[PDB]
RNA sequence: ACGAGACUCUGGCAUGCUAACUAGUCUUAGAGGGACAAGUGGCGUU
């Protein structure tokens, strides 16, 4: 009875390593049964990325100057649709919810040189964290500009969300953007 | 920072030397110990001495610090300075002496001594570091 | 281009005409353990973990 | 003889009157999930599935709960239930079973004890706001 | 020349003990004092499937108290802040009883007397008073007084006659009777401090406790010497046997137990927790705990951890 | 502090010639009761009890006439 | 020896305390407590 949420469950979804858990850490106090654990993530460095994957991505789509940080949507969003997906599938979403995004990411950006020049930037990495949060960043712009001026509207996209959520495979389009610079960057290694 | 000024230093150093018998490790005894022995005007700045000379007594458990005095500890190296081995280090049966110093020794009417070993000198004048 | 865990053991600091690259210090862990230095971007914890996909790349140093 | 506790939290209220009866559980004076606001029904949920009927069959607790802002009302109610247990279960019964059961409770999640300590700080000098200043003219 | 083993293990806690006080009349009342507005209540089982099991949380102390004491009967708790306050807990009815709030200066200790008749608290004023029930005045010394502040005033912790004992922390010790209350003799030009002092069961023995350990006896009717035993650190347990006379006490991590005649500890075999970090600072000992008559014995430490042991006496 | 430790006065001396003005701060010392200085002393300054000479014989050893 | 710090005001905290027939110890305001780089690791003529 120690069942993640009301659905899932934790005694059978094993690695058996215990350095793969950068992207679903579900052991400790940290999981979530609604992610509006409310708090903040800008106090301190590092407190921004030890957010759970779940609540930056749900948070981070807050642009504009009146839908900037309103909790509410965020989490008003992620039960609709939710709730309607779960019953209405029957089977596992697991497959593209892992297989788009989280091994769509990249594997390094670029960073300024010397003293002078904006013509070409030097190829560096990150750990894979900060170069994926940037891309989920990217393709919360991406998700805005699909329903900014467009037909497919948020609270909505709730495969899309667990797409960009869950873990490791290849099929995004704002990923594959941040894949071309990528490449236009280690053009230099 | 958390660099603690010369009031809060000064007042701890004073108060470890004068009564280091009742003061402690735990932070709560030596809050209450300094509130009680010492007349100090704030509760932050007693709170930061109390802090300073826990610091303080982590240093002293793991050996002596230069800016105390305290009794036991000067006891001890005292102690220590009165230390006399057994058989004096110049109570030497053999001494290795060169020829030069026996030598001497011989003009300075000390050439009956049979202690002095007359050693082998060194071949080599090579004494001199190189140049470069 | 393989995926090799490392340790981080010193952290440098940033560099350019404002500041836009950060200099880091990475030892692996079953590649005949040693120490290589490589440039990032963006947060890089105290002593967290690197992943040198690649295994050439060197950051120039000023 | 005043075992009593309530429930605060950021600016709302909750004074949870605990005692023995008949054991039977009343919250919000109002249905289960039916809350006007309906943001944050699936939160309240986790305590009376989580715990059990056999743990709360003996409580009678009657709460007065006011207090504008959802993260001010709901999480004071969240904070009171465990808080007004927490106590019960010291007072009446033994405290190793309260260790096992409010080291559950407060292991599901940190924020039941902790308020947040942000709040809205002075308008400051020469500037519209804490911070910002008026336009500085060349 | 006791022997001990150490049989047991007892884990979950919140406050580390302070003070210890048992009635012989009354073995249903345990506690143990804590320093987060805490007091722990015990039950002797002497078990290996249950040492202990918590039942009493007792709470209401607004500040950390300095010494608890009990009257002869295990009814009444008298617990004293460092401010001044006294609180008293009563069993018949299981809440705050009687919450007295009348001393103004920073007192460093409270006292029940057991005759019940008197009570003394210690003020700066370089004076000590006798206080009724009633709200007056009864005695007031204001010559040849503690040179600084009386610690606490101690009567015979065994049932007997009372024999007023003023102890200080200014290494003075005072020995009074009920009719006369005379200095007779004083001395001064002590070494080390006096933390607090107790009272033999026997009255012919006056132990002392302090940094300089230098445990200084006096007589009943003067201040002659008789001797000064050893001791370490801060002595902060002092008690005879009972029914017998020895000498115990743990200024620091070790037990330091003394026979009057042999004066040295004897054998010192100890059980310790090992730590796989080397700049681990293990706890510290203040007070060791008979069971009822030295066949077993228990001691608190800062490591949420109470340590009891099966002592065999011989 | 110098709310309570220091008392300033400010004054005009009208000279045929002009205005002179005078500041006179003057910074009281502590004493307490009497009203002399301010109660408390400054918040910066740790006062300790001095012990007295202490030149002692190794036992303490009655003697009596 | 000034200046800096300390210091005053200010918000942040009690299954604690001093008590109100306008709230029922939540509001008000206390002689007070609480943090100190304190505990543990890693860098530092350690």
């Amino acid at each position: 009875d120690i069942k993640l949420f009301g659905k899932w469950s934790t005694d059978d979804v094993q690695i058996n390593d215990i350095s793969l858990q950068d992207y679903i850490a579900v052991k400790e106090k940290y999981a979530k049964y609604l992610p509006h654990s409310a708090g903040r993530y800008a106090a301190k460095r590092f407190r921004k990325a030890q957010c759970p994957i779940v609540e930056r991505l749900t948070n981070s789509m807050m642009m504009h100057g009146r839908n900037n940080g309103k909790k509410l949507m965020t989490v008003r969003i992620v039960k609709h649709a939710f709730e309607i997906i779960h019953l209405l599938t029957g089977e596992n979403p697991l497959q593209v919810l892992v297989n788009a995004i989280i091994n769509s990411g990249p594997r390094e950006d670029s960073t300024r040189i010397g003293r002078a020049g904006t013509v070409r930037r030097q190829a560096v990495d990150v750990s894979p964290l900060r170069r994926v949060n940037q891309a989920i960043w990217l393709l919360c712009t991406g998700a805005r500009e699909a329903a900014f001026r467009n037909i497919k509207t948020i609270a909505e996209c709730l495969a899309d969300e667990l797409i960009n959520a869950a873990k490791g495979s290849s099929n995004s389009y704002a990923i594959k953007k941040k894949d071309e610079l990528e490449r236009v960057a280690k053009s230099n290694r | 920072g958390r660099v603690r000024t010369k009031t809060v230093k000064k007042a701890a150093r004073v108060i470890i030397e004068k009564y280091y018998t009742r003061l402690g490790n735990d932070f709560h005894t030596n809050k209450r110990v300094c509130e009680e022995i010492a007349i100090i005007p704030s509760k932050k700045l007693r709170n930061k001495i109390a802090g300073y000379v826990t610091h303080l007594m982590k240093r002293i458990q793991r050996g002596p610090v230069r800016g105390i005095s305290i009794k036991l500890q000067e006891e001890e190296r005292e102690r220590r300075d009165n230390y006399v081995p057994e058989v004096s280090a110049l109570d030497q049966e053999i001494i290795e002496v060169d020829p030069d110093t026996k030598e001497m020794l011989k003009l300075l009417d000390f050439g009956s001594l049979s202690n002095l070993q007359v050693t082998q000198p060194t071949v080599g004048m090579n004494f001199k570091t190189p140049r470069g | 281009q393989p995926i090799k865990l490392a340790r981080v053991t010193k952290v440098l600091g940033r560099t350019g005409s404002q500041g836009q690259c950060t200099q880091v210090r990475v030892e692996f862990m079953d590649d005949t353990s040693r120490s290589i230095i490589r440039n990032v971007k963006g947060p890089v914890r105290e002593g967290d973990v690197l992943t040198l996909l690649e295994s050439e790349r060197e950051a120039r140093r000023l | 003889q005043s075992v009593q506790v309530f429930g605060r939290k950021k600016t709302a209220t909750a004074v949870a009157h605990c005692k023995r009866g008949n054991g039977l559980i009343k919250v919000n004076g109002r249905p289960l999930e039916m809350i006007e606001p309906r943001t944050l029904q699936y939160k309240l949920l986790e305590p009376v599935l989580l715990l059990g009927k056999e743990r709360f069959a003996g409580v009678d607790i009657r709460v007065r709960v006011k207090g504008g802002g959802h993260v001010a009302q709901i999480y004071a109610i969240r904070q009171s239930i465990s808080k007004a247990l927490v106590a019960y279960y010291q007072k009446y019964v033994d405290e190793a079973s309260k260790k096992e059961i409010k080291d559950i409770l407060i292991q599901y999640d940190r924020t039941l004890l902790v308020a947040d300590p942000r709040r809205c700080e002075s308008k400051k000098f020469g500037g519209p706001g804490a911070r910002a200043r008026y336009q500085k003219s060349y | 020349t006791e022997q001990m083993t150490l049989r047991g293990t007892l884990k979950g806690h919140n406050g580390w003990v302070t003070q210890i006080a048992t009635t012989p009349q009354f073995p249903d009342m345990i506690l143990s004092a804590s320093r987060d507005k805490t007091i722990i209540m015990w039950k002797l089982t002497r078990d290996e499937t249950n040492y202990g099991i918590p039942q009493r949380a007792l709470r209401g102390h607004s500040h950390f108290v300095s010494d608890v004491v009990i009257s002869s009967d295990g009814q009444f708790a008298l617990s004293g802040s460092w401010d001044g306050t006294l609180r008293l807990w009563d069993l018949t009815t299981g809440t705050t009883t009687r919450r007295f709030v009348g001393h103004t200066k920073d007192v460093l200790s409270v006292a029940f007397s057991s005759d019940n008749r008197q009570i003394v608290s210690g003020s700066r004023d370089k004076t000590i008073k006798l206080w009724n029930t009633l709200g007056v005045c009864k005695y007031t010394v204001q010559d040849e007084s503690h040179s600084e502040w009386v610690s606490c005033v101690r009567f015979s912790p065994n049932s007997s006659n009372p024999i007023i004992v003023s102890c200080g922390w200014d290494k003075l010790v005072k020995v009074w009777n009920l009719a006369n209350c005379k200095l007779k003799t004083n001395h001064i030009g002590h070494t080390g401090y006096l933390n607090t002092v107790t009272v033999s069961p026997d009255g012919s023995l006056c132990a002392s406790g302090g940094k300089d350990g230098q445990a200084m006896l006096w007589d009943l009717n003067e201040g002659k010497h008789l001797y000064t035993l050893d001791g370490g650190d801060i002595i902060n347990a002092l008690c005879f046997s009972p029914n017998r006379y020895w000498l115990c006490a743990a200024t620091g991590p070790s037990i330091k137990i003394w026979d009057l005649e042999g004066k040295i500890i004897v054998d010192e075999l100890k059980q310790e927790v090992i730590s796989t970090s080397s700049k681990a600072e293990p706890p510290q000992c203040t007070s060791l705990a008979w069971s009822a008559d030295g066949q077993t014995l228990f001691a608190g430490y800062t490591d949420n951890l109470v340590r009891v042991w099966q002592v065999t006496i011989g | 502090p110098v709310n309570y430790y220091v008392d300033t006065a400010v004054r005009h001396v009208l000279l045929r010639q002009g205005v002179l003005g005078i500041k006179v701060k003057i910074m009281l010392p502590w004493d307490p009761t009497g009203k002399i200085g301010p109660k408390k002393p400054l918040p910066d300054h740790v006062s300790i009890v001095e012990p007295k000479d202490e030149i002692l014989p190794t036992t303490p050893i009655s003697e009596q006439k």
